[PDB]
């Protein structure tokens, strides 16, 4: 996960050994309490044993602002605000700022931000795993060409269904695309299995049409190897309302969720295979 | 004669059609500055029967 | 128990006091502005058709701007006061 | 900055006019029927507030 | 065309055995500019079904990963060469031979003495190996990238690791400077 920023700053900011902040462990060290070395300050030189002892009874007080302003700054940064090599010039530019302006209520909405700009980037990296930013294009897109009015067969309705399980489901977040124009899928962030959706003006006037089994190649062998890639990448989404005679579309869906299947038992049965890899035979 | 006229594109797709989408957004985008417009054959066919 | 340790803060820069220039930091609370006949021939350029009794200066002098580049600058004390 | 102009000689005293180019600008505010307030800026080459 | 594309071929790096980006199949296609619709329509099938074999033989020789072209490669997927052990049998009953010559006896199994020992030996190297990979293996992985639609999607999400200057840990492309 991107970390908690608040911890990246103090991480950062602060002493690397007791402060005038871990007041309850310094006055363990002092009064020997320490289960783990209690002799451990006994035997400290008086040149730093006695200035121990006045920090923990009587402490120094400190400006915690620059701290709030960098739980800011690393925030920005990780939420992809600003460029990293920014940081140094807007922990400036704010500090200035801050500073310029300072007061006891600005203290304390500055206090109130650091606390709403860690809660901001917990929520940005559940917002990248959820993948909504591609259903709510999956959802825009399913605008654009008529919804629940197909022709010869309502498997229009299936097909529908498995966009929006496929897209919700896959992991990778499958990225629903609004183009310049036409609306996409990318499948995997790499592209290179990527569908123009607004391009099944084919699997149209295909709903319905019978499955002339015998010879894939006839008259009605229609369909773009763009719609093709569209139903073999839905192919283990479909067995609803596909099986084989229902459509054309039916039958290429028993067999791409077959061909799937082929690909993952030979994957299996190829890394049995290759068990020595190196000459033996 | 169509797949050589398409593809030297003397009939058919505008090059805001046969371009991927990607190179037609940087070019909106840079044509101020750098214009990529002269580059790329745009097709204008006639009416033909009616 | 455990002892409570409230923050310092730094008085604003441009607090309700402050006494503001383009080029420099802020003064506070009071300075001294200088109203006086600066004789060069940047300034005496405005001069020109006037005399000691009724005289334009500069009252700016950043030591490394030339009179008349000081001149057009300003001296910019806090609104709310 | 340091500028170093190079020049054909002249026979007569001449000036080297610079442009500084600039947003020198100003903002208008008028809240009572009587009255105007204006704000200025120049920001490279400031004169104030 | 955006679907029928023509394959990337990926390129090797010896020094590294790390994948050097990708071109398209620049060098090995048909001129078809004076061929007629049947004949042009047998080129396309004749492409078809080559991209229908590298997607398939992509799917059943590749290590499904997320990035493409990783610059590191866990030890777990690298092909280690593991040979078996080493059996050596030594030369000398050497305790024998101290009291032997303290006796005062003098040298050059050893009659003498009816001992032996076996000494078995781990063989393969004491840390499996990570890094890039070797020729046969890289020709098992980096099967040719068939790109549809290529170029759709917003940048940032191009596959950029086909340039062949990419330096894929941090998004920037490798200058001179």
């Amino acid at each position: 996960q991107a970390p908690d920023p608040a911890i990246r700053a103090a991480l950062q900011s602060q002493p690397s050994g007791i402060a005038s902040d871990d007041w309850e462990a310094a006055m363990q060290r002092i009064m020997a309490l320490t289960t783990r070395n209690p002799e451990s300050f006994r035997q400290q030189p008086q040149a730093n044993r006695l200035s121990a002892i006045l920090e923990a009874v009587v402490p120094s007080r400190t400006n915690p602002t620059h701290e709030k302003v960098l739980a800011i700054v690393n925030a920005l940064a990780e939420n992809k605000a600003i460029r990293p090599d920014e940081a140094g010039l807007v922990y400036n530019a704010l500090l200035e700022r801050v500073g310029r302006y300072n007061s006891t209520n600005v203290q304390s909405n500055l206090d109130r931000l650091v606390t709403d700009v860690r809660e901001a980037v917990a929520q940005r990296e559940r917002f990248k795993n959820e993948g909504l930013g591609s259903l709510v294009a999956l959802n825009a897109f399913l605008a654009t060409q008529p919804a629940n009015v197909p022709r010869g067969q309502d498997d229009y309705t299936n097909f529908i269904s498995a966009l929006r399980l496929m897209v919700t489901e896959v992991p990778q977040s499958e990225v629903y695309q609004s183009g310049p124009d036409y609306f996409f899928q990318t499948s995997r962030q790499g592209l290179q299995t990527v569908n123009l959706s607004q391009a099944f003006k084919n699997l149209r006037g295909l709903w319905g049409v019978q499955a002339p089994v015998g010879d894939r190649s006839t008259v009605s062998s229609l369909l773009t190897p763009n719609s093709r890639l569209l139903l073999l990448l839905i192919a283990p989404f479909t067995d609803s309302g596909s099986v084989n005679r229902n459509s054309y579309l039916g039958h290429l869906l028993t067999l791409y969720r077959e061909a799937i299947g082929q690909a993952q038992v030979d994957e299996q049965t190829f890394q049995e295979i290759t068990s020595v890899s190196r000459a033996l035979g | 004669m169509m797949p050589q006229w398409a593809y030297m594109h003397i009939a058919g797709q505008d090059a805001s059609e046969y371009l991927s989408p990607g190179l037609v957004q940087f070019a909106r985008a840079t044509d101020t500055y750098f214009s990529l417009g002269n580059k790329f054959r745009n097709p204008t066919v006639a009416p033909t029967h009616d | 128990e455990v002892p409570f340790v409230p923050p310092r803060y730094m008085a604003p820069t441009e607090g309700r006091n402050s006494i503001r220039y383009s080029e420099l930091a802020p003064q506070y609370d009071t300075t001294r502005v200088y109203l006086v006949d600066n004789k060069s021939a940047d300034i005496a350029s405005l001069n020109y058709q006037n005399d000691h009794s009724n005289f334009l200066t500069t009252v700016v002098q950043n030591n490394d701007f030339t009179p008349a580049e000081a001149s057009t600058q300003t001296i910019n004390f806090d609104e709310r006061s | 900055l340091d500028m170093t102009f190079e020049v054909d000689p002249m026979d007569e005293p001449t000036l080297l006019y610079l442009l500084f180019e600039v947003f020198d600008v100003v903002r208008v505010h008028q809240p009572h029927r009587g009255v105007i307030e204006a704000v200025y800026l120049r920001t490279p080459f400031s004169a104030g507030n | 065309s955006k679907e029928i594309p023509t394959p990337y071929m990926w390129s090797y790096q010896p020094q590294m055995g790390l994948a050097a980006g990708a071109s398209q199949d620049y060098s090995t296609r048909m001129n078809w500019l004076s061929a007629g619709p049947s004949m042009i329509s047998r080129v396309n099938g004749v492409r078809n079904h080559r991209n229908q074999i590298l997607l398939e033989q992509a799917a059943v020789t590749s290590t499904p990963r997320a990035k493409l072209n990783p610059r590191n490669w866990p030890s777990t997927l690298v092909y280690q060469e593991i040979p078996g052990p080493t059996t050596v049998l030594l030369p000398r009953d050497a305790l024998a031979e101290v009291r032997m010559t303290n006796s005062g006896v003098q040298l050059a199994r050893s009659s003498f003495t009816p001992n032996q020992a076996y000494l078995t030996l781990q063989s393969s190297s004491s840390e499996p190996r990570s890094g890039g990979i070797g020729t046969l293996q890289f020709v098992e992985e980096f099967v040719p990238s068939v790109y549809f639609n290529p170029f759709s999607g917003s940048p940032g999400l191009y596959p950029d690791e086909f340039i062949p200057n990419f330096d894929a840990v941090r998004e920037a492309v490798d200058g001179y400077d």
